[PDB]
């Protein structure tokens, strides 16, 4: 700007826009999906 | 001792050159742009300045280093005289004494004995002329200087510049008044020196008295001469009166007015900030969502660097109060990104209704927050994130039952999901029916929102609003 | 004076002020007198 | 001469995310240390696998020798520069001395690819250059080098045709486009197929294959999924030799979804243990899944969840969660009832949001030039 | 700024914050406490039972509330608690 107080005080970065919902739900997931094969 | 001596002469010269021609041709030329036209204003130096003064609070200011003794200040001060076109003498006098710098054995003006020398425009007998570019020279040699904040018996001398260049607001209000044009000028430069005095106070103690000092050159500009001269003084009200209480939340209602029109661009983006912040302690959001998000789009050109980045940090705040978020990394900056790094997994919390998860941002996290002072809405967010939780699922579902999101957004009973699901019909935020027996709830779909009804009606205010782009495009097509 | 020189010079100044608002306007106006008078001369080149 | 050095970088992943075998990668790797003169490979590995014991004299001989075979070649350096010749002096001291990358660090590959830049007045030469600037970045993950060096080879050598290079470059950038992310570019270059036919770059055709197989089931769309590998006539005949991904190619437009959760978990065993697909597998999961799914919502107006369970054999919670985290996101805009056991379809987009595009996108836009009409003028 | 401390204060800043919460407006309890924003949840347990009773307001209390009326220093809160039942 610089003035009032301004001053005083592909990418994997777009894709991680998405990929951080993938952290903190259902992981990825390849084991957990793997693993409900036998579950029922 | 010769290597290094014989490289001190060399870059005194390019201060005597490029500094020199900076207030030679501008302050020389907007003397003629000063005595007339003079429309608007423009005079266009004045906004040169700000090409001037903002690059020089960089490199090289008036000073410096460089390896001069400083005495810049003292020369364009002094000798102003002035007179008629005799006038190029003095800028010849200026080139005359660059030799004593170079030639005899240089000593610093600057300080001690600055404190005549503002006056001397006033003893040269007389300016007689323009007091912006004796403002200027109140303020160029010495509110840069200020960037350095060494803090000791030099303070009161930034205070002697707001001292003597108040003097020349009291040239400022007394000469002229009538086709003045020379305020709408200075209302550049009495804004950043207004801006100094603000931030030199910051350092020592928040103003009480300029509070009141604020208010006489705020009223005072009211009707008589008021252009963009109001908007930067209550740009210092909303600012300070901000961070101190208090009451001064609801007191834009009276102030405003806009004040239009607003100037100078960007200058009145970070305005809607300033009241964004405010409305986001008034708890409105709809309000407060578009007059942030008109601030980052609305605010150029940066860079450098986290001033920008800094401001739209807090700026996304309303966003977590909004209940709708994404994940806000897509504004991350990788200057900005080890700032925001405690505040960036904050919303990805905010994004689940896990209160484990959330209550650890808090308290690991919570330390960058004390700085930012934000934790007014920590308390009222826990109602926001359930809100969204809900949401996401009403949203997914046609009908929901009351035990089955019990724990799912473990609100763990019974009887506060009826509390919730209550309040969030109150809040017009979910359309379900509720069936109690158990009880459980049996919502539906709704529809007939269809497509007659919204998207044309909508249309009425994007129509209204493009139709008036069309007169700010022949406005400003008048002017040329 | 003190009615006066310093007041009449604000009243001066509104003149002044509308004058050069005026001649933001009448800049307004110049360069459109100019949007007419070349379309009149097409109006002319239709005609030539 | 990349494979065998190109499989260390295989090496490099095999020993990343398993930590089972230590001893059966560094045995392919002391072998690919005992030829090739690899230094680094094992050095960069000896921290990565055992720190032996020792390997020192039995490899230092090696590159003692290969300073015997660098000096030699810094000798030659002079003695071709005694003579004279168009780019046939310093044409010795790249390719073998680029192979001295191969040998260890940059050092090879910063000073001799600099080195011999500015003689070359082939085309071929230079993407030698921006060939051994690929491996580099391949074994070691930082993908700068990879980056640049591609774009000097688009400028220069296709001015211009070739067959044979240029087609490995369609492969790399299609390699880049699979190493980040671009779905619909990947195959779109992976569109030349047999074309490269089978190189030193292009390591084994039929891994190209399965490279471009699985980006070609989501970027590719169902209409134009099934014509590329039927309609296709030299594709056709690799796949056909895998039962493996043909079967899940088929299955995935006969839309059974009981064998899906089983042979999408094969891909993903070779997606999971293959390089460069670690940070790209977590969307490709649920992406596949929208696609299988895509056509599924929209057969039927009204469908049952037990319904599902059939073909998903059984899905009862696993949907619950996993279609309500697909609506969240903004995948495929459902209206799955609970309880009540029906799906609504849904979401009338012929109309309604289908218009949103024109204003929002067009908000910005004219934002953008209101406040730089302010600008002009001041 | 400096003034010596007083006793009284503490309890007067909660009863017109109570009594301003009985009569339901929202905008006036939050800007009361900003004598001392920063300080409200890191100390002044007087100031600290409010924002934790508008917190089971939006609960909603009912429940919480009475159990939390229990326990009160208060002072003087006996009046505002009457009025905040209604």
């Amino acid at each position: 700007m610089s003035e009032k107080k301004q001053p005083v005080d592909e990418d994997n970065w777009d894709d991680d826009n998405v990929e951080d919902d993938f952290s903190n739900q259902l992981r990825a997931e390849l084991e957990k999906h793997g693993y409900k094969m036998e579950t029922s | 001792p010769p290597g290094g001596g014989e490289q001190e002469p060399p870059p005194p010269p390019a201060p005597q050159d490029v500094e020199m021609k900076e207030e030679a041709a501008t302050g020389g030329g907007s003397t003629g742009e000063a005595d007339g036209k003079t429309a608007a204003a423009a005079a266009e130096h004045s906004q040169r300045e700000l090409d001037t003064v903002t690059l020089e609070d960089i490199k090289e200011h008036v000073k410096q280093l460089e390896k001069a003794v400083s005495g810049k200040e003292p020369r364009f001060v002094l000798r102003a005289l002035r007179m008629l076109p005799s006038t190029s003498r003095r800028l010849n006098h200026y080139v005359l004494y660059k030799a004593v710098q170079g030639f005899f054995t240089s000593n610093n003006a600057t300080r001690d004995f600055l404190l005549p020398f503002l006056e001397e425009p006033m003893d040269t007998e007389a300016d007689l002329q323009f007091r912006p570019r004796t403002g200027k020279a109140a303020s160029t040699p010495l509110l840069p200087e200020v960037e350095a904040y060494l803090q000791l018996l030099v303070v009161i001398f930034m205070m002697n510049s707001k001292r003597y260049k108040e003097a020349q607001k009291i040239s400022d209000d007394l000469m002229q008044k009538i086709s003045t044009q020379n305020r709408r000028a200075l209302d550049l430069v009495a804004a950043k020196c207004y801006y100094y005095h603000a931030r030199v106070y910051e350092f020592l103690d928040k103003l009480d008295v300029v509070r009141s000092f604020l208010h006489a050159r705020l009223r005072t500009a009211t009707l008589r001469h008021d252009a963009d001269g109001q908007a930067t003084l209550l740009n210092l009200l909303l600012r300070n009166y901000l961070h101190y209480s208090l009451y001064d939340q609801a007191e834009k209602l009276v102030s405003k007015s806009v004040f239009p029109e607003q100037a100078n661009n960007n200058e009145w983006a970070r305005y809607l900030y300033y009241t964004g912040r405010i409305k986001a302690i008034q708890l409105e959001y709809s309000e407060a969502r578009r007059t942030m998000t008109n601030a980052l789009r609305k605010a150029p050109q940066h860079t450098a660097v986290g001033f920008k980045q800094t401001v739209h940090k807090l700026l996304i705040v309303v966003e977590l109060l909004l209940g709708e978020i994404p994940d806000r990394l897509q504004f991350r900056q990788p200057s900005l990104k080890r700032s925001l790094m405690p505040y960036f997994l904050l919303t990805q919390a905010v994004r689940t209704g896990n209160l484990a998860k959330f209550n650890q941002v808090l308290d690991q996290f919570g330390e960058k927050f004390q700085a930012d002072g934000t934790y007014t809405l920590i308390i009222r967010l826990r109602h926001n994130v359930i809100k969204t939780g809900v949401r996401m699922i009403s949203l997914s579902y046609s009908r929901i039952s009351l035990a089955d999101i019990a724990q799912k957004l473990q609100l763990d009973s019974p009887e506060d999901a009826e509390f919730i699901v209550a309040k969030a019909i109150r809040d017009g935020v979910i359309e379900a029916s509720i069936n109690h027996e158990k009880g459980y709830v049996q919502s539906k779909e709704m529809i007939d929102i269809y497509s007659t009804r919204e998207p044309q009606l909508a249309f009425h205010q994007r129509i209204s609003f493009c139709l008036d782009i069309h007169n700010m495009s022949v406005k400003a097509m008048r002017f040329p | 004076l003190e009615e006066g020189k310093a007041g009449s010079g604000l009243r001066q100044y509104y003149l002044s002020k509308i004058e050069e608002l005026q001649l933001i306007v009448n800049d307004k106006s110049q360069n459109l007198r100019r949007l007419q008078a070349q379309r009149n001369e097409l109006n002319a080149k239709v005609r030539l | 001469p990349k494979n065998p050095d190109l499989r260390i970088a295989q090496l490099r992943f095999l020993l990343s995310l398993p930590e089972h075998r230590g001893d059966a990668a560094v045995r392919d790797e002391l072998m690919a240390a005992v030829r090739d003169n690899n230094m680094a490979p094992y050095y960069e590995a000896l921290c990565k696998s055992l720190d032996w014991q020792i390997d020192v004299d039995l490899l230092n001989k090696m590159k003692k020798a290969n300073e015997d075979e660098l000096k030699r070649l810094d000798e030659e350096l002079e003695d071709a520069e005694k003579n004279l010749g168009e780019s046939e002096i310093r044409d010795a001291m790249m390719a073998k001395a680029e192979y001295l990358c191969r040998i260890g660090d940059k050092e090879g590959a910063l000073t001799a690819f600099r080195k011999t830049y500015d003689k070359t007045v082939a085309l071929g030469h230079r993407l030698d250059i921006v060939f051994y600037l690929l491996r580099i970045g391949l074994f070691y993950m930082d993908n700068d080098l990879i980056t640049r060096n591609t774009e000097k080879a688009k400028s220069l050598i296709e001015e211009g045709g070739d067959w044979d290079r240029r087609n490995r470059l369609k492969v790399y950038q299609g390699l880049y486009c699979v190493a980040i992310r671009d779905f619909k570019q990947a195959a779109e270059l992976f569109l030349d197929t047999v074309s490269t036919f089978t190189s030193y770059e292009l390591m084994d055709y039929k891994t190209f294959v399965t490279y471009t197989v699985y980006v070609s089931m989501i970027a590719l769309e169902r209409p134009d999924l099934r014509e590329k590998v039927i309609k296709g006539a030299e594709i056709l005949e690799v796949l056909h030799s895998l039962p493996a991904v043909r079967q899940y190619l088929f299955s995935l437009y006969e839309c059974r979804y009981s064998v899906f959760f089983q042979s999408l978990a094969v891909v993903e065993q070779e997606m999971k243990k293959d390089w460069l697909f670690a940070p790209h597998y977590r969307y490709y999961v649920r992406e596949m899944r929208i696609h299988a799914y895509s056509q599924l919502l929209e057969s039927y107006r009204s469908l049952t969840l037990g319904y599902m369970a059939e073909a998903f054999g059984v899905g009862v919670e696993f949907i619950d969660q996993e279609l309500s985290r697909f609506i969240a996101a903004g995948r495929l805009h459902c209206k799955i009832d609970k309880v009540n056991e029906i799906v609504e379809t849904n979401r009338p987009d012929s109309k309604n949001w289908q218009y949103q595009e024109t204003i929002k996108k067009g908000d910005l836009l004219l934002n953008r030039v209101q406040k730089l009409s302010r600008v002009i003028n001041m | 700024e400096q003034l010596p401390e007083s006793a009284y204060m503490h309890q007067l800043l909660g009863l017109n914050l109570l009594f301003l919460l009985s009569q339901n407006r929202v905008a006036e309890f939050h800007t009361e406490l900003e004598r001392l924003p920063a300080k409200d949840i890191q100390t002044n347990v007087y100031i600290k039972h409010p924002v934790s009773l508008e917190q089971y307001l939006m609960e909603g209390s009912y429940n919480k509330v009475f159990l939390a009326k229990g326990n009160i220093p208060a002072e003087s809160y006996t009046f505002f608690i009457d009025i905040l039942l209604d």
